């Protein structure tokens, strides 16, 4: 794909993270500099919308909400702070902080929409913390504390799966969705989590890692019952995690490869089932699986050929 | 004949000769032929031109108004436009109207760093610029062999205007090394 | 004048480096990184916002590593200037220190970490 019209951030120092909006019509980024940074690239032109400073310390990750919302983004930070920030009539404003932790908070991620608004917080105190809007009130906050040993790096929510969607619902009750999400951490292990009685329970540790798990990525559900989770680590390596039956809770780990050196994160396509893989060697590397199970790396991009 | 219809305008040409602009990566580039701004658009521009110069030269409130005016950014776009290439009649009409917008001190300052960052005129040589590469090869190349020289007039007006506000002063850290002495 | 300096300098510890590297100010720029380490290693810390040296484990710590390669950079573009050379030696066996007592506080740290997963 040829490269098109050349953006500028007009940043200070590294980018961090950047993420699009549901629609791919804004980016967000958030980098050292302790801003957060918002884009309208429609149909090229390269613009700045907003300079959204709230946050004392290096900005780790940005989350946009689904648009269903409004246009919500999240930020977390070095500060300890998760910050919300919201856009109405065209003004961004920080609508709520939260404050709960008492080290870096390294990921955020928003749950599927049809949970409601939720937003998943993994902080370098070992503690996640779930935060929910119910339309009415202050935000309500779930905090699992000594979630991992030493600390959390990366949340990731599972897909909105409707347990039986081929069995006819009555057509007068919300279907009861199983929430669950993955983290990576410090002591090494992938954690699933679920909800059960408004609480949240470790459902599985997943051990493959050597080293600090880098990032989490639960895959999309292209309408396949194959749960998949990606994993990355200091280790070099990147795992990918397969579960054929919801009902057996049983994981196998698949070695995707093995890099020279430290991984970050790998994103999942949402259409391909495409990972993206982050290197330290400043390489992004991309992944598929064939036919025959195998993966394949199908691009290998280095910063400087556009 | 609006400030929205001006500027806008002026925007418009910005926009659609940068486009025509060639990839480095690109090799043999073709615009979908250059709109060379037709002769009667560019007459037009230039009678806008020494319209607005006449008004700022005579109006210190209309040249603070203009030049403040958050949507029309006209020193800005004026500086961008000089960017982009035309035939010198209207380069000098730009320059005009600068020097028309120049006529108020504060402005002089941030003129100053704007020129030097812009490097309109070449101040200091970039991946072996050398000759060329600015209003000296614009003097050399197309005035020399036109026979007529408004730009290099302009120019000196220019910057004949902005000692008068100030033999400004350090020029440009971590570029050069200061000094007015490359002019 | 050193009012507005002092006051943007434990509010903001530091882009500023950046506005003195880019306002080619090369020396105070190496006067701020020196400043910050010292504050780093427990001397000082006051003048720099900082919360701890050698203490309460290891938290939060960032090092300017853009802004001290920039100072390499501009000390190596000087090369015959004797005074740039003295200034970067100064420096660059200062930064030594720092990272021989970082590495040791780090590996401290890695044993202190490692003591309790006996409860």
């Amino acid at each position: 794909v040829s490269v098109i019209n050349t953006v500028d951030t007009s940043h200070e120092d590294m980018i961090h993270d950047a993420q699009m909006d549901y629609y791919g019509i804004r980016l967000a980024t958030c980098s050292s500099d302790r801003s957060v940074k918002i884009f309208d690239v429609k149909n090229g032109g390269q613009i700045l919308i907003a300079d959204l400073r709230g946050h004392d310390g290096p900005v780790w990750q940005v989350a946009w909400a689904h648009p269903m919302y409004g246009n919500i983004l999240a930020s977390c930070s070095y500060d300890r702070k998760v910050i919300i920030w919201k856009e109405e009539n065209g003004t961004w404003e920080k609508t709520y902080e939260y404050t709960g932790h008492d080290s870096s908070v390294n990921s955020v991620c928003w749950a599927p929409h049809d949970f409601g608004l939720v937003l998943a917080c993994g902080s370098s105190d070992g503690a996640i913390s779930i935060l929910t809007f119910t339309g009415d009130g202050p935000w309500e906050v779930k905090k699992i504390s000594n979630a991992h040993t030493i600390g959390c790096n990366a949340v990731s929510w599972a897909p909105s799966v409707i347990p039986g969607s081929l069995v006819d619902q009555p057509s007068s009750q919300k279907p009861n969705y199983i929430k669950r999400f993955v983290s990576g951490g410090c002591d090494n292990l992938v954690k699933i989590w679920r909800e059960e009685d408004g609480q949240w329970k470790e459902d599985q540790k997943l051990e493959a890692h050597s080293d600090w798990v880098r990032d989490v990525a639960w895959a999309p559900s292209i309408g396949l019952p194959t749960s998949t989770i990606a994993s990355c680590s200091q280790d070099g390596r990147v795992y990918i995690w397969t579960s054929d039956d919801a009902a057996t809770n049983c994981w196998t780990p698949k070695l995707l490869h093995k890099f020279n050196d430290v991984v970050w994160h790998v994103s999942w396509s949402i259409t391909a089932n495409i990972l993206a893989v982050s290197g330290g060697d400043n390489k992004v590397t991309l992944w598929k699986e064939s036919v025959d199970g195998q993966w394949a790396c199908i691009s290998d991009v280095n910063k400087g050929q556009g | 004949v609006s400030w929205d219809h001006f500027f806008h305008s002026l925007m418009l040409y910005h926009e659609h000769l940068r486009r025509d602009l060639p990839n480095t990566d690109n090799i043999h580039q073709r615009h979908p032929p250059l709109r060379g701004i037709t002769q009667r658009e560019l007459d037009g521009l230039i009678a806008c031109l020494q319209l607005t110069c006449t008004i700022i030269d005579w109006s210190e409130s209309a040249r603070l108004a203009l030049c403040e005016h958050a949507q029309w950014m006209p020193v800005v776009v004026i500086l961008g436009l000089l960017q982009c290439s035309i035939p010198p009649l209207l380069k000098a009409e730009l320059l005009k109207t600068l020097a028309a917008f120049g006529k108020s001190p504060e402005i002089a300052a941030s003129l100053w760093q704007s020129l030097e960052y812009t490097q309109i005129l070449q101040t200091v040589r970039a991946t072996g610029l050398r000759q060329g590469v600015g209003i000296e090869v614009e003097l050399n190349e197309i005035e020399s062999r036109c026979e007529e020289y408004p730009l290099t007039r302009a120019f000196c007006q220019l910057i004949s205007t902005l000692v008068e506000s100030s033999f400004p002063t350090n020029l440009g850290a971590g570029l050069r090394a200061p000094g007015f002495e490359p002019y | 004048p050193n009012w507005l300096i002092n006051r943007y300098k434990a509010m903001d510890a530091a882009e500023l480096l950046r506005l003195y590297l880019k306002y080619d100010l090369l020396e105070e720029a190496a006067e701020l990184v020196l400043e910050y380490v010292d504050a780093l290693l427990g001397k000082g810390h006051q003048y720099f916002g900082i919360q701890a040296p050698l203490s309460a484990t290891s938290q939060l710590v960032w090092f300017p590593y853009s802004a001290i390669d920039h100072l390499r950079q501009a000390l190596g573009e000087n090369e015959s200037n004797q005074h740039n050379q003295a200034i970067l030696s100064k420096l660059q066996r200062k930064m030594d220190e720092y990272f021989q007592k970082l590495k040791k506080a780090t590996d401290d740290y890695k044993k202190l970490v490692q003591k309790p997963l006996r409860a």
